[PDB]
């Protein structure tokens, strides 16, 4: 879910 | 009582210590098993083909805008635009292909070059509106639209992602975000753009740059230092993590293999070209008879060949590792004063120039000092027994010593060393030999008074009595  | 050369040996050998039910900056402390447990919490992972011992995952770098990256919120709740899309440049490409060969490297993926397009599991692509972080990528636990993909930020105010290269931060980000994409987490729960992060919210102690190119933190809140450059390559815990989902790769260098100067790794990473060179690596090898070579190097330093431990490389601290399970049998150090410390087997350790000190460990090592006045440390009988002994290679009588100040029976037992022609049944008598023709000698004790020795040493050169410590 979007990881940076 | 022990010597300082004794004691810099203990010193070092529970340097960065791991574990434990005490607080480390304030967290728990966690050992490489522990941390690998912590990183995968997820439990996201690509599925092997029923039977397929190896993976086999293609990549591509995409050369338009895909479904997720023309209408993010359908995907994600929180980005809403991307801004301008971009494909990789030609030096993105190259880099990204060095990062996914150093995952390969250490487990059993086989990633496969598709090219440019959306056809393969893996795929790559720029974006221009910051989104709270320089990248980001998708865990395997999401729906087919979004795995495998991962985006880096290129803009007029963020450059690190244009020209990634050995050591940088536009490096470490792309092995990061691979990371991601084959089901690893950051070592504790916090994100870019989730609130405030800080090293305060890390999970436990080791979630620093110096054990997990995963983490956010800097190395310097364990204790080491890379002064200015970013792991190119898993490190340590993260070797341990991969491995633990896909296997380790029983394959990779299995030939003799030199790390640091003189190099045939063919990997930039464990490569050193000059005596300035910053080597941040943790060294996975499958076989053969290999060699840590800091020879390059003229500060003092401090190498450790135990897997797990840490070493004090070319003016950094903590910089080079050794994985879980490989064993490396040697070791060259620079013109500076080291510490050169052995593993459980036979090793050759070369200090060089400047006054270092050897530590063969168990086995029988072939110790060099080189010039200099250098000190070979025993802590244990064992560690060179009659049966199995050391040989000092170079020893030089009035420069070199022989250190046996930390063995148990004189820092304990009060035993007093009693030098003979011939043993004679009684405790703590040792034999010096040396023949002047070959230039060999020996130093032979007997510690049980059995009148057998229990303890030697070979040297090629004269010591004396004076040469030998406590
Ligand atoms: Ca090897
Ligand atoms: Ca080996
Ligand atoms: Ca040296
Ligand atoms: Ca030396
Ligand atoms: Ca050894
Ligand atoms: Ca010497
Ligand atoms: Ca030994
Ligand atoms: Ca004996
Ligand atoms: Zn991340």
């Amino acid at each position: 879910g979007s990881n940076s | 009582g022990r010597s300082d050369a004794y004691t810099q040996v203990d010193n070092f050998l529970h340097a960065y210590a791991r574990g434990g039910d005490e607080l480390v900056n304030g967290h728990p402390s966690y050992t490489v098993d522990q941390a690998a447990e912590q990183i995968l919490r997820e439990q996201a992972s690509w599925q092997k083909a029923p039977g397929d011992s190896v993976l086999t995952l293609s990549y591509s770098f995409l050369t338009k805008p895909n479904d997720f990256f023309n209408t993010p919120w359908k995907y994600v709740s929180d980005i809403y635009s991307l801004g301008k899309f971009s494909a990789f440049s030609a030096q993105q490409q190259a880099q990204a292909k060095l990062s996914l060969q150093s995952w390969s490297d250490v487990t059993n993926i086989h990633f496969v070059d598709a090219g440019q397009g959306d056809q393969g599991d893996l795929t790559f692509g720029n974006f221009s509106s910051s989104v709270g972080g320089a990248a980001f990528a998708f865990l395997p636990d999401v729906p087919d639209a979004l795995k495998g993909q991962s985006w880096y930020l290129i803009n007029s105010s963020y450059s690190a992602n244009v020209n990634p290269a050995n050591g940088n931060y536009g490096r470490q980000t792309l092995t990061h975000e691979i990371g991601h994409t084959l089901g690893l987490s950051h070592p504790g729960d916090y994100n870019a753009g989730e609130g405030d992060p800080t090293y305060a919210d890390a999970t436990y102690a080791e979630d620093t740059r110096a054990y997990s190119v995963m983490s956010y933190w800097e190395e310097q809140n364990t204790g080491q230092d890379f002064k200015g450059a970013y792991s190119s390559a898993p490190l340590l815990d993260d070797i341990a993590a991969i491995q633990k989902l896909y296997g380790a790769n029983l394959t990779t260098r299995t030939g003799d293999t030199v790390y640091g100067f003189n190099s045939n790794t063919e990997r930039d990473f464990y490569s050193a070209t000059s005596s300035s060179s910053k080597l941040v690596f943790s060294v996975w090898d499958a076989g053969g008879n290999d060699t840590l070579d800091f020879s390059g190097f003229s500060q003092n330093q401090k190498i450790n060949l135990n897997e797990k431990a840490l070493s004090d490389v070319g003016g950094l601290k903590g910089n080079v590792s050794i994985a879980a399970g490989v064993t490396v049998e040697n070791a060259i150090g620079g013109s500076g004063s080291d510490l050169l410390i052995g593993n459980d087997v036979a090793n050759v350790l070369k200090g060089g120039a400047g006054n270092d000190i050897l530590y063969g460990g168990l086995g029988a090592d072939q110790l060099w000092g080189g010039a200099g006045a250098d000190t070979f440390v025993y802590g244990d009988i064992a560690e060179s027994s009659a049966a199995a002994p050391d040989t000092l290679r170079d020893f030089v009588s009035g420069q070199d010593k022989i250190d046996l100040s930390g063995l148990d029976a004189f820092v304990n037992g009060g035993l007093v060393l009693q030098y003979v022609d011939a043993f004679a049944g009684k405790a703590g008598q040792a034999i010096l030999s040396y023949d002047a023709a070959s230039k060999a000698g020996s130093l032979a004790i007997d510690f049980s008074g059995d009148a057998h020795a229990d303890f030697a040493i070979n040297l090629i050169g004269q010591a004396t009595q004076a040469d030998i410590v406590v």
